[PDB]
């Protein structure tokens, strides 16, 4: 009875958590009863709530956890566990606080009241998302942000370079890695993007695919002379407007 | 404006651990005040 229960899991801990097992190499692996008696252990071991049945598509398919995650859940109640096992499933990107009402049809004061309790057993965090801000985006602990950051301070990486191709992309790559410049992570595609902002300005000219050369900015810096152009704009009723034509 | 049973109102000095001992045994709102105190230092990480 419990002997059987205790051997399969021990397979199923086996091997490392992928390489998601199913039943025609379990019966191979665990064949020394019939069918009838082997799914009667497995569903009396999904009444001991350890073996999870998880889904590659079109067929079916087995998936056992760890115990330690087991024995957390158990301490909650019907409803508290369910709604976290929802969370749990998504993992990677989160999941969106009004689809968990909609996969329960537990209305809104009864899902918010389970996990008011949910955070205090520190489970569950709330992160800011981007892609669609605003939103209450819950995971693990486990910590995947995969959705260069979206605050600003981008120019004081961008005003540097400028200045390094003013007394003339891969020897911008060298450059970067010091001056204790506040950065994480660099790519080469990071610099092509970070580049042609200058372009779309005439900072500087992308020739040959990917050299540069400046457009001599550096004068208008210091008739397409737009500076020291300070008007009189008083007691003048002869000026000239761009708008109020229309 | 001394005097001397107030100058005498002070602490069994042999009942003390005696008596905190009893203090300690019946509280524990600073128990879970500490880790969660300790968990104000884990939501930062978090």
């Amino acid at each position: 009875l419990s002997d059987n229960a205790k051997t399969l899991h021990s397979q199923m801990m086996s091997k490392g958590i992928g390489a998601l097992f199913t039943q025609q190499e379990l019966q191979k692996q665990m064949g020394i009863g019939s069918l009838t008696d082997l799914m009667s252990i497995v569903q009396e071991l999904l009444d001991k709530n350890l073996i999870k049945l998880v889904k590659q598509n079109d067929e079916l398919k087995f998936q056992g956890v760890l115990e330690s995650e087991a024995q957390k859940k158990a301490t909650m109640s019907a409803e508290e566990a369910l709604v976290y096992s929802y969370i749990e499933a998504s993992g990677r990107e989160g999941i969106w606080s009004k689809t968990i009402k909609a996969r329960t049809n537990l209305h809104q004061h009864v899902v918010l009241k389970c996990l008011k309790s949910l955070e205090s057993q520190r489970y569950v965090k709330s992160v800011k998302s981007v892609k669609f801000p605003t939103r209450k985006i819950y995971m693990l602990y486990s910590l995947q942000p995969s959705v260069e950051l979206d605050i600003e301070f981008i120019n004081s990486l961008l005003t540097i370079v400028w200045r390094f191709i003013s007394e003339n992309t891969q020897e911008i790559l060298e450059f970067i890695t010091a001056a204790q410049v506040a950065n994480v992570e660099l790519t080469p595609s990071n610099i092509r993007s970070l580049c042609e902002v200058l372009v779309y300005d005439d900072k500087l000219e992308k020739v040959t695919h990917d050299c540069y050369r400046v457009t001599l900015e550096s004068i208008l810096q210091m008739i397409f002379n737009y500076f020291k152009m300070f008007p009189a704009s008083k007691h003048d009723k002869e000026v000239v407007y761009f708008d109020e034509w229309t | 404006v001394d005097d001397e049973e107030l100058n005498a109102h002070l602490l069994n000095e042999e009942a003390s651990k005696l008596k905190e001992r009893i203090w300690i045994g019946l509280n524990a709102d600073f128990l879970l005040e500490q880790e969660s105190k300790r968990l104000k230092q884990e939501a930062d990480i978090a």
